């Protein structure tokens, strides 16, 4: 009779613990499966966040390394006030990354490519036919540092060689 | 004068000084970051370790049974289209053309070595075509005829029929359903 | 250079905009423990009772399945042990992994 | 099986890696042999298996690296013996040694790098030997062969 | 879980399970006569899905269970340390952005 209890309680053990615990690991370890993918890709982009600790909490600590390299310089022992490159070099390499925001926007190169450190604004001015007062075609307004690109980017969806109503800012009125 | 140079003194000196101190403390923070990340994925070895257990004989049983009712279709006699969808559920909704007409053509495409050669794949694709025509009337009933169903009856019943594609035939059944007045 | 002399507010506040981009990295960090630790709490509570049911196997069905033969008789073990001189003398690859090793 | 590891350097091919048809039965047989506690024994046997197989494949590349065939041509004179590829496949089979050996675990196990000592300390002695061989053909004369020593530096 | 999809007929590719798709259907049933003589071998492949299926079913719930303990326990303690590290990151941009606008405010005083 205890062997009958082995058939009942132990068929419940193998059959019911295997099938019921098969539901526990099937559904619940399916939640651990998809949630394991969640913490998996979260671990990957978390390692990209650790890369951002190198890409920002070390890169701006490289900016801080130049900063306390200049307070570490402290070479007055007033004309050593050029303590930044990122006053020129990374500031016109950041503003030459506005020649890469320019060169991306193109946004000269096309053939001016001189000085848009602050390529200071862009707008969406659908232009007007100035005589009749009706509308003209649309135009991106590319107000660079010292030259204007009133460019009809239609149907020039780039922003590579768009219609450049252009001049220099020093006599733009 | 030294108001401006006082901005150079406090701002430059304190900015450089607490820039190095706060950024170095931030480097200690990044040390705790990779610490917890290393202990995290190191604790996440049991994830993959348990995750090898995806015993896809379930896939061999839905696939073996897919071969089975596929052969029920492939007797040219798969009349198991419970009417006609089956109604309100065949996967969760109308799936007589979803799991089966795509198995009428894709299991018409299921060539083992010879396996009921292209005499059978054509008329099996004509079961994909009859169930495709009733599928067109089905999602047409879902969204083109209703056309009053702001609920899932247009939305998640044709989108329950979103294993079938080509919804600009349904927009064709919007210039023939909703712009039919137009 | 020729006119850019006020670069501290713009390159440094742009570096503070980069620190505002690194404040967006702190949104990636609060997002990091948010999404990742959310998967931790969610899968954690999601599979703790899976460890209670795997524990129901691993405590109750474990020593229950062990003490099946708590008393078990004398001749029958010779019978089916001799039938494991049938099956254990079929080789490994005929019999199979937990077939062979579980008969062991 | 044995093979020239240069064939996996000439053709640059990925190194042999056992797989799960074994490995489930392998680790199963291991912790199975930690109920039986003889996983240490079959472990030391396995150190036998792969250690000797590295003596087989690395018995192929004993040939072109025991002999540094450029003795005194200019003196040095080519940069072109085979202790480089010797040490190359030595480290790469140290690599798939490291992975493929230290895969198969119920994760916490003590002797896993001690296994790596059991397999590679003789191969440490193998590099120490052929390190001896090129250490003495590049010996007894500065500029024998004296610049070529730097590639030995490379290898070490 | 990971089942109950449409799956018909994804990867058409009849998989030749015991080559019963190859033997009965694709070698004695080549031109759509059979599968009626082969449909018996398909139901026989369903009994083989109960014996192959029972065989894999034995090995299905077989690997258990010791322990994946610090999966849950280190998920808990590492989750609390994840909370404290998140406090270190929010604190990090707290004092960091505090200094950024602080000396960008004294640097706006340099403006």
């Amino acid at each position: 009779k205890f062997t009958s209890n082995l058939t009942d309680l132990s068929i419940q053990v193998q059959e019911e613990v295997k099938l019921n615990i098969n539901k526990s690991y099937n559904e619940i370890m399916t939640v651990n499966n998809d949630l394991n993918v969640a913490m998996l890709e979260l671990k990957r982009v978390r390692a990209n966040i650790n890369d951002l600790n190198e890409v920002l909490d070390q890169c701006t600590k490289i900016a801080e390394k130049r900063l306390q390299l200049q307070d570490q310089i402290d070479q007055e022992r007033m004309r050593r006030d050029r303590s930044s490159v990122l006053i020129l070099e990374k500031f016109w390499d950041t503003e030459l990354d506005q020649l890469f925001k320019n060169v991306e926007g193109a946004q000269k190169f096309i053939n001016s490519t001189k000085g848009r450190h602050i390529l200071m604004n862009s707008a969406n001015w659908m232009e007007l036919n100035t005589t009749t007062g009706k509308p003209l075609q649309m135009v991106q307004i590319f107000i660079l540092n010292d030259l204007v690109l009133i460019a009809d980017k239609s149907r020039d969806k780039q922003n590579d060689f768009i219609v450049s109503q252009c001049y220099p800012l020093k006599d733009v009125t | 004068f030294s108001e401006q140079v006082a901005t150079q003194e406090v701002i430059h000196s304190e900015n450089v000084i607490k820039l190095s101190k706060d950024l170095h403390t931030t480097l200690l923070t990044f040390d705790k970051l990779d610490d917890r990340l290393t202990n995290v994925t190191q604790v996440v070895s049991p994830l993959g370790d348990k995750l090898e257990t995806a015993i896809k004989k379930k896939q061999n049983y839905i696939q073996s049974v897919e071969l089975i009712r596929r052969y029920n279709d492939f007797y040219s006699m798969g009349k198991s289209d419970i009417v006609e969808q089956l109604r309100l559920s065949k996967n969760w909704k109308l799936n007589l053309k979803s799991v089966k007409l795509m198995k009428n053509l894709l299991i018409l495409s299921s060539k083992l070595e010879t396996s009921s050669i292209p005499k059978t794949i054509n008329t099996k694709l004509v079961i994909e075509k009859y169930s495709e025509m009733m599928e067109n009337e089905l999602l047409e009933n879902f969204n083109s005829a209703y056309r009053e169903n702001n609920f899932t009856k247009l939305n998640e019943i044709a989108i329950i029929l979103n294993n079938f594609n080509g919804g600009v035939n349904v927009i064709q059944s919007f210039i023939n359903q909703h712009d039919y007045f137009i | 250079m020729p006119a850019e002399i006020d670069i501290d507010e713009a390159d440094v506040l742009v570096l503070s905009q980069e620190l505002q981009k690194t404040s967006k990295l702190t949104f990636e960090i609060n997002k990091s423990l948010k999404k990742i630790a959310a998967t931790s709490n969610q899968s954690s509570q999601l599979f703790t009772p899976i460890l209670a049911r795997n524990n129901v196997l691993t405590t109750l069905q474990r020593n229950i399945e062990s003490t099946l033969n708590s008393v078990a008789s004398v001749k029958d073990l010779a019978n089916e042990a001799s039938k494991y001189e049938i099956i254990l003398q079929k080789g490994i690859n005929q019999v199979g992994l937990k077939q062979y090793t579980q008969v062991v | 099986k044995p093979f020239d590891p240069q064939i996996n350097i000439t053709k640059k091919m990925p190194f042999p890696y056992y797989e799960d048809q074994q490995l489930g039965a392998l680790s199963w047989i291991l912790d199975y042999f930690h109920g039986n506690s003889e996983g240490s024994i079959i472990q030391d046997i396995l150190v036998g298996e792969r250690s000797k197989l590295i003596l087989k494949c690395m018995a192929f590349l004993e040939p072109f690296a025991k002999e540094i065939s450029t003795a005194k041509n200019a003196p040095y004179e080519k940069g072109s013996s085979g202790m480089n590829s010797y040490t190359e496949a030595l480290l790469g089979f140290i690599a798939n040694e490291k992975s493929l050996v230290d895969d198969l675990y119920s994760q916490y196990t003590e002797s896993k790098p001690h296994v790596l000592s059991q397999i590679l300390s003789p191969l440490i002695s193998a590099y120490a030997k052929l390190f001896g061989a090129n250490l003495k053909i590049v010996r007894s004369n500065l500029e024998n062969f004296g610049f070529f020593s730097f590639e030995l530096v490379e290898s070490i | 879980v990971k089942h109950e999809p449409a799956l018909g007929q994804n990867d058409v590719f009849d998989l030749d399970p015991l080559s019963f798709d190859k033997w009965v259907p694709f070698l004695r049933r080549a031109l759509d006569k059979n599968q009626l003589d082969p449909v018996i071998d398909e139901l026989e492949n369903s009994i083989e899905d109960n014996f192959q299926g029972l065989e894999l079913q034995l090995l299905q719930d077989s690997q258990m269970n010791d322990k994946l303990e610090t999966s849950i326990d280190e998920i808990a303690n590492i989750q609390g340390m994840v909370q404290d590290t998140l406090s270190s990151e929010i604190s990090k941009f707290q004092i960091r952005l505090s200094e950024s606008a602080n000396e960008l405010i004294v640097k706006k005083q340099m403006y």
